[PDB]
């Protein structure tokens, strides 16, 4: 109600972009212990950092494809390698969370048009399932790969991120009600 | 149980309300003819 | 065998298998152990359960 | 290259050092015993082809 | 909750949500079904 919803859904719409975008970049992720240092580390989503061990603050990325004895193979854990490497479901969720960004901007342009508010509810509720995906596959990766293991502040900003989302999709989908209430 | 074990069944649900969403989006094209 | 043969030995104790073209040429016990041709191959990794599991 | 080999620990070795792509044919005994010592990376697999007794 | 490690029930909470936005989006977005009556609990 009360019409100023557009706000806090645009500004959930930005919050939740730059924590995704911010979550995928840091490489702050996985707190373990890793024999590359072996020793401790603060690996992310792309590169690994050891923090520990002869060499501190260093940074190499990480394959996806180790020498499993041809385990590659096998059509499954390929493509589950394959989808965390390129980690496109995160990129995706991303990606949606902008466009329904811009298109609830343009609904300040184009207020004839209902269709695109929806649209970005829609956008939004996508997104949220596709972060959910990325992160089932990352720690599927992570596990198919008894050490002891925790998850850095980045992977709690991805599920912010899911979080704000599907409460901005909420939002823009009580706006369009509301909206085509009022027009008949 | 790891979440590697009872990953498929979380790929479904996902499958699912894509394809609800999906449904939706069809009818609503289909009756706003 | 060429030691046997050859009188460089006079005894043989050792995992030593049977034969015909073998046996042809020197004496030979009976058997102390039963056995086979086998194949060997390096232990593929634990398949955890597919997707489609339940 | 030639698959043979000169002595059975090279052989071991070369199916340990091969990610699988390498089956070496041997015995039945030999085998077992191997499978009961670590690290146990090797296994056994199908029925002897032919029984001989040593 | 031993028996579920804690990345299950995280991912739990996390479809749970989805779920009900979801239902509450398809339930409630199409002006057509629920324009009479106005017409879904959802
Ligand atoms: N350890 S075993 O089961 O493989 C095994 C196998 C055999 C043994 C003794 C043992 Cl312990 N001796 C017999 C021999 C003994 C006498 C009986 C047969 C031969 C002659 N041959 S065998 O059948 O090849």
């Amino acid at each position: 109600e009360k019409g100023v919803q557009v706000l806090l859904t645009t500004i959930g719409a930005f919050a939740a972009f730059g924590l995704m975008t911010i979550a995928i970049s840091t490489d702050y992720w996985l707190y373990t212990r890793a024999l590359i240092c072996g020793g401790l580390t603060h690996s992310g989503l792309w590169r690994i950092c050891c923090l520990e061990g002869l060499k501190r603050g260093v940074c190499v990325k990480i394959n996806h494809f180790p020498e499993d004895t041809d385990y590659d193979h096998d059509s499954a854990e390929y493509l589950l390698r394959v989808v965390r490497a390129s980690s496109i479901f995160p990129i995706l969720s991303a990606i949606l969370l902008l466009l329904g960004g811009v298109c609830v901007a343009a609904s300040r342009v184009y207020k004839s048009k209902r269709n695109i508010i929806l649209g970005a509810g829609i956008l939004f509720v996508a997104a949220g399932l596709s972060n959910i995906i990325g992160v089932i596959v990352y720690i599927s990766a992570n596990a198919g790969e008894k050490n002891h293991y925790s998850y850095g502040w980045s992977f709690y900003f991805g599920g912010l991120s899911f979080i704000l989302a599907e409460v901005i999709g909420v939002l823009a989908v009580n706006i369009y009600i509301e909206r085509s209430r009022e027009a008949h | 149980l790891s979440l590697s074990n009872v990953a498929g069944v979380f790929y479904i649900l996902v499958g699912g309300l894509g394809l609800a969403m999906l449904v939706a989006l069809i009818e609503f094209c289909y009756k706003s003819r | 065998v060429g030691e046997l043969v050859y009188g460089k030995a006079d005894i043989a104790i050792a995992p030593l298998t049977i034969t015909l073209v073998r046996e042809e040429v020197i004496d030979f016990s009976k058997p102390f152990m039963s056995l086979g041709i086998s194949i060997m191959i390096k232990k593929p990794q634990k398949s955890k359960p597919g997707v489609f599991s339940f | 290259p030639s698959v043979f080999v000169r002595t059975t620990a090279e052989g071991v070795a070369r199916v340990r050092k091969s990610k699988g792509k390498y089956a070496y044919l041997l015995e039945s005994t030999m085998n077992e015993y191997i499978e009961q010592r670590k690290p146990c990376d090797t296994m056994k697999v199908g029925g002897n082809l032919d029984s001989k007794g040593y | 909750l031993d028996p579920l490690a804690y990345e299950i029930w995280m991912c739990i909470v996390f479809a749970y949500i989805g779920v009900s936005v979801v239902l509450f989006l398809v339930s409630r977005f199409s002006p057509y079904e629920w324009h009479s009556e106005e017409s879904n609990e959802f």
